[PDB]
């Protein structure tokens, strides 16, 4: 109707005309008024007016709430005490209630730091639970621990409406978006409703996140209570970090309840159902043996072709073609020949001892340092193969068995990751105390302790790392040592969630730019991701340093901080002129699926001079791809018809056929540039089945 | 500093610069220019650009005075290689089945399966088909096959109309075919199509030079480039028209097209198919039948079908009906065809 008749009752003071007037102004509260309230002008006079008091605040918040307010509106709400599914209750309680308790919760929650807002919020919690449209009210009430409650007060009926829904979309956005200390209460009370609710790879993906021990519990014995099962021995092993398998297998040593968590869950139950099976249903033939494996001859191709036979793994048979073959390779492909048969057998635990035994203790040190190394590569659980080279070790400069050191520390820190394995280690004691010149002995020191240490509890600062600090800084020698030894300290680094040991090794380390690439080598790694854009514009601003190296591996961390949200991860790298730059972004596709934008980006860095950047090209390239494939390797062909070229394709043709056990040895491969000595190494980046 | 070195390269060049088409390396870094008049002094290079980016005959940056090299060209954006480089796979596969079904069968066990498994002629001997001539009468869906398997793809499809290739300069669409089979080279393995080739025959301009010298000579490039050299592999090209009249046959010949394929106009029990979904977007009141649209013209195409099924509706929302009356059919086919002359000739046979 028109306003004539009900405009001029704000006019009187009288108390009856209000107390009938706003009830029947709630009964008009359905649409609010006619139109926009323009009551307004009129009625914010009455503001100074004090029985039913309460109903003229529901009027004055209604109103104000009306127009538009941030923090008066709700003011007579925290006063009102709200008191005496409709539409009036979707207005306001769903759109006045969710804006005006949002900005309440915004404004006091950057403001002041009541209880007041905690009633509010568990009202709105409980009013949005009878709406039961969540994803909106679940983001918003994460800003107001309060989620906690929120979760075990709101979860009873709905399982993968919150289960999928909020904990994808706040997984994501909390990884995305939002800073980590929250995203531990997402993963306890997560671990609270999850542990109430089944399809426990929930669970698993909370112990991906947490990395805690009592979850593996939990979840076994509730995953023996609902009994594939190997097949979540397999991901369960493939999730796991180097941690929680020791542990589990020290407490599950204890325990174990059928001894069947024993066999799957520490090694060899990964590995029986795949191999025999990889036999089974795939069948490859042998034209790529010998064509692929006719790639011309060298020393180099040939002897890289024997690595990319080697690593064809219809049957072990490019192990045990005859010999000949590793007579015509020298000393660090031997080693990459004699690691070659561990590389065509990670598995066989029984064969592996019977097949590398020939080529244990052999007339050649290559074949035997590069054979212990083999044994190293097979397994992870055996631990028998440790002795005879364990043993030998000991040359106190540089005989043979340092090169053993180098295959059998780096090969048995590919077989164990305890929960702090310390025997080992006493053994790495004289190892950077003996120091040979060969580079490698201390870098698989510092990688091989690392493998042990990559998962650490917040990192540790201990007198390990702490000594190959001091000791690194002892002599400032063949730099390779100043960029490999940072590598193993900042897989000390990692299993951080907030370690100030980049702090800590600040103070004690940084120099001249070796120790300040030790600096931001521990800057990378001790940075893993989340939403903390502060050091990506830190990474915009010591992106234009002048020393070039700390360029390489500062803006190489990339891959690992915004791994998630790939869509920003096409950058500009391309379009700068440091040519290890592009050197960067080409290491930053790498290898997952690889859509279509990133082969356009290797439509440019395909084409490219420098014998170590289009060297660079092919091996992230057919990573990324693991005609079509086979397009780009044959568009090689046409780019060179050097040898480093050909080695590259070679390399390429081998890669076309936040786990840590794939983050580390990419960033060992980072140095390349370099000798056949480091290329003997170059087969140890083991990260695929 | 480089600032100094970049400046003296700067000075090297005299801001008055120009562009020439080469013909031939001179191994030892002197050079001679053809212009687009072609006066060809024995010219250097200026030696910090990359002379070895380039195959030899392309235009680069001279001079107009001394007429040296001074730089490479621009990679010219000629307003083909938007069109040519198909940006997206569109659309349009099959919306609707039964409207071709004999030779849909052939250009996918000749295009598609060849080329996306290229490992049965390692079975059988067998060379793969280079190019199909698909023709027919307008109207068929020549076009809409060619977008059809531009779609339906795991190759980078190419898509080319044969009037992009005609421009007034000299030389100027011999380059364009240079470029265009980089174009078809340097993707992926490729499905490239060319469209009216026809329109190419019996043509001439004004905007043109010497006439029949002048696309003699670009389709000469066409033949040099399409299936002369530069081994052939697996790089799908297809080329189709209306009419054969006006084709040079040392195109026709084999090696380079192999396999030639109509298209009939289509019987009544697929025209049932065609009017129906040409018609199953709209309103209609269903009382009329097709039947007469579909036995009444004899030689239809599907744009005939297209326009009529169209149009009627068009004559009956001319007037803001919903519904279509049988006598806005009769409107609308009597617009579509130009004197719609089936009817007795014959009619009595009877
Ligand atoms: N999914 C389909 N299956 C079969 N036929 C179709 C389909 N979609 C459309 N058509 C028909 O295919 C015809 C395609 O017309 P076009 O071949 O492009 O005509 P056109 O472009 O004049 O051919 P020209 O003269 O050689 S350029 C349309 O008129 C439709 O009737």
């Amino acid at each position: 109707r028109d306003k004539a008749p009900v405009q001029p009752q704000q006019s009187p003071a009288a108390a009856p005309g209000g107390t009938d007037e706003k009830p029947s102004g709630k009964e008009r509260r359905d649409a609010g008024d006619k139109d926009k309230e323009q009551e307004l002008s009129e009625e914010d006079k009455q503001l100074q007016d004090e029985l039913y008091r309460p109903a003229l605040e529901e009027l004055r918040r209604q109103i104000r709430s009306s127009t538009t307010s941030m923090t008066s509106v709700p003011k007579p709400l925290k006063f009102l005490r709200p008191h005496y599914n409709k539409r009036f209750a979707a207005d306001i309680i769903s759109v006045l209630a969710m804006t005006m308790s949002g900005e309440r919760e915004c404004l006091k929650y950057r403001l002041v730091g009541a209880g007041e807002v905690a009633k509010e919020w568990q009202e709105l919690d409980d009013a949005e639970k009878v709406q039961r449209e969540p994803l909106l009210t679940l983001v918003k009430e994460i800003v107001p621990l309060l989620m906690e409650i929120e979760q075990v007060d709101m979860l009873e009926k709905d399982i993968d409406e919150n289960a999928y829904a909020k904990v994808c979309l706040y997984l994501t956005s909390c990884v995305n978006y939002v800073p980590e200390p929250e995203n531990s209460a997402l993963l306890r009370c997560a671990l609270g409703v999850f542990r109430k609710f089944s399809r426990f790879p929930e669970a698993l993906r909370l112990a991906l996140m947490l990395n805690d021990m009592e979850l593996v519990e939990d979840i076994f014995t509730s995953c023996k209570d609902v009994v594939m099962l190997g097949r979540h021995g397999v991901f369960l092993e493939l999730s796991e970090d180097v941690e929680e398998y020791e542990d589990l297998t020290e407490i599950m040593s204890n325990v174990q309840l059928n001894s069947n968590f024993l066999a799957l869950a520490r090694e060899l139950d990964i590995m029986e159902p795949k191999v025999p099976d990889d036999i089974y249903k795939t069948h490859l033939e042998n034209n790529r043996f010998g064509g692929s494996g006719s790639q011309v001859d060298s020393a180099r191709m040939n002897l890289a072709s024997s690595f990319v036979n080697g690593f064809v793994n219809q049957d072990k048979l490019l192990t045990d073609d005859g010999n000949k073959w590793l007579y015509k390779n020298k000393d660090h492909g031997m080693l990459s020949a004699a690691a070659s048969l561990g590389m065509i057998l990670l598995w066989d635990v029984d064969g592996g001892l019977t097949q590398i035994d020939k080529y244990l203790y052999s007339s050649e040190d290559y074949i035997k340092s590069g054979a212990l190394l083999a044994c190293g590569i097979v397994n992870s659980g055996v631990r028998n193969e440790c002795d005879p080279a364990l043993a030998l070790l000991s040359d106190y400069v540089l005989h043979n068995s340092n090169t053993m050191r180098l295959g059998s520390i780096f090969g048995l820190g590919l077989a164990y990751a305890g929960s702090n394995r310390e025997d080992v280690l006493t053994l790495l004691l004289p190892v950077m105390g003996d120091s040979k010149s060969s580079m490698e002995v201390a870098g698989v020191t510092a990688l091989a302790c690392g493998m042990i240490a990559v998962g650490s509890c917040n990192g540790d600062v201990t007198s390990t790392i702490l000594q190959t600090i001091m000791e690194k800084s002892e002599t400032e020698l063949k730099d390779t040592y100043a960029r490999w030894l940072p590598l193993g300290l900042g897989l000390n680094h990692l299993g951080k969630g907030e370690a100030i040991e980049a702090i800590l090794a600040a103070l004690e380390v940084v120099s001249e730019p070796f120790r300040s690439f030790a600096n931001t080598l521990v800057d990378v790694c001790a940075y893993a991701g989340s939403g903390n854009v502060l050091k990506v514009q830190q990474l915009l601003h010591i992106c234009s340093e002048h020393f070039d190296s700390k360029e390489k591996e500062e803006d190489k961390d990339k891959k690992e901080k915004k791994d998630k949200d790939k869509k920003e991860a096409p950058a500009d790298m391309g379009a700068h002129q440091g040519v290890a730059v592009l050197g960067i972004a080409l290491i930053a596709m790498g290898e997952e699926i690889g859509a279509e934008m990133a082969l356009r980006t290797f439509g440019h860095l395909l084409r490219y001079g420098e014998p170590t950047l289009r060297r660079a090209v092919p091996l992230a390239l057919a990573l990324i791809s693991v005609s079509h494939d086979a397009d780009p390797e044959v568009s090689y062909n046409s780019i060179f018809a050097a040898r480093l070229a050909a080695m590259l394709r070679q390399l390429a043709q081998y890669h076309a056929k936040k786990g840590t056990l794939t983050l580390c040895p990419y960033h060992s491969d980072r140095q390349l540039m370099s000798q056949v000595a480091v290329a003997g190494l170059l087969t140890v980046l083991v990260s695929f089945l | 500093k480089q600032e100094e070195e970049r400046s003296k390269v700067d000075d090297l060049r005299g801001t008055p610069m120009s562009v020439g088409t080469l013909e031939e390396i001179i191994d030892d870094n002197h050079a001679i220019v053809s212009t687009s008049v072609g006066s060809e002094h024995y010219v250097s290079i200026l030696s910090f650009v990359d002379k070895d980016l380039l195959e030899p005959g392309c235009s680069v940056l001279l001079n107009h005075k001394v007429h040296a090299v001074i730089g490479v060209l621009m990679d010219d954006t000629d307003p083909l290689v938007t069109v040519m480089k198909v940006e997206k796979a569109p659309q349009e596969t099959y919306a609707d089945i039964g409207g071709l079904d004999n030779q849909i069968q052939e250009i996918k066990e000749s295009v598609e399966l060849p080329l996306t498994h290229p490992e049965y002629y390692e079975e059988m001997g067998i060379k793969p088909p280079k190019g199909v001539i698909l023709y027919g009468p307008p109207g068929t869906g020549k076009t809409l096959l060619a977008k059809a398997v531009a779609n339906q793809t795991s190759a980078t499809f190419l898509r080319v109309v044969g009037s992009e290739l005609i421009q007034k300069y000299l030389g100027d669409g011999p380059k364009l075919v240079r470029e265009l089979f980089r174009v078809a080279e340097e993707h992926a393995p490729s499905i490239v199509f060319i469209d009216e080739i026809d329109a190419i025959g019996t043509k001439r301009y004004d905007s043109n030079s010497g006439g029949e010298r002048e696309i003699q000579r670009t389709m000469l490039e066409l033949l040099n480039q399409l299936d002369g050299f530069d081994s052939r592999g697996d790089v799908k090209v297809i080329m189709a028209t209306n009419r054969i009249e006006t084709l040079d046959p040392a195109l026709i010949r084999p090696g380079r097209i192999d396999r030639k394929i109509e298209f009939p106009l289509p019987d009544e029990k697929t025209k049932k198919r065609i009017f129906q979904i040409h018609t199953s977007r709209m309103t209609l009141a269903d009382d009329v039948t097709l039947d007469d649209l579909i036995m009444a013209k004899d030689d239809l195409s599907g744009a005939d079908i297209k326009a009529i099924c169209t149009e009627a509706g068009l004559m009956a929302l001319r007037e803001r009906r919903m519904k279509v009356t049988n006598e806005d059919f009769k409107k609308s086919k009597e617009n579509v065809l130009y004197k719609k002359q089936e009817g007795t000739p014959e009619g009595l046979y009877l």
